């Protein structure tokens, strides 16, 4: 019954910005820790950002810190990822993920492709 | 950072065979406070997102058949499929969630062998 629907992927020039959304339903979003995890073609998943349940509190992979911002609105049951200063190496499918409070990833969305290219 | 290393990179298996795949973490993921390994396995079927199979190294997630099992502790982990079904052809990943950054292996491709 858990639904996680990402949107907003597209083409970005290097240096550009893009905002991803994740619409969540079928569970108590506000009491869930949420994450962005990306996966480049032929590679394993890479954790990008976390935001704690309730009122939030964030963490980032070192290589995105200062460029990317994760945010949430519990009433809207929506997670966002604002990506700035994008580079080619950020090209990937980006997934919205619900984590158990221990940290394992219980539910993943279908993903949205981000393409960063000149 | 904890680094996760999987082996083999690929394995070709025929229907009904036993298949074993391995994952090593560069540091132990056993938490002394609860005696749990912070180790998960995911299955990624073609064109789909990853799906949770196993957490705490050996606990099967709901909706996962008994032919899947996880074992190991500390740094050394295994995923076993006791009888490969066609639907089990997929890429399998291990994941440590002991400490940030959470990290993944590079996957093992389980391919169908005629």
């Amino acid at each position: 019954e858990v639904q996680l629907v990402e949107s907003g992927g597209g083409l970005v020039l290097p240096g550009g910005s893009l905002k991803l959304s994740c619409a969540a339903s079928g569970f108590n979003f506000g009491s869930s820790d949420m994450n962005w995890v990306r996966q480049a073609a032929g590679k394993g998943p890479e954790w990008v950002a976390s935001i704690e349940r309730g009122a939030g509190g964030t963490d980032y992979a070192d290589s995105v810190q200062g460029r990317f911002t994760v945010s949430r609105d519990n009433a809207k049951s929506t997670l966002w990822l604002q990506m700035n200063s994008l580079k080619a190496e950020d090209t990937a499918v980006y997934y919205c993920v619900v984590s158990d409070n221990s940290g394992y990833y219980k539910y993943w969305g279908q993903g949205t492709q981000v393409t960063v290219s000149s | 950072d904890i680094v996760m290393t999987q082996s083999p990179d690929s394995l070709a298996v025929s229907l009904g065979e036993r298949a074993t795949i391995n994952c090593k973490s560069s540091q132990s993921v056993l938490y002394s406070s609860n005696n749990r390994n912070y180790l998960a396995w995911y299955q990624q079927k073609l064109g789909q997102p990853p799906k949770l199979l196993i957490y705490w190294a050996s606990t099967r997630e709901s909706g996962v058949p008994d032919r899947f099992s996880g074992s190991g502790s500390g740094t050394d982990f295994t995923l076993t499929i006791s009888s490969l079904q066609a639907e089990d052809v997929a890429v399998y990943y291990c994941h440590q969630y002991y400490s940030h950054p959470q990290t993944f292996g590079q996957g093992t491709k389980l391919e169908l062998k005629r």
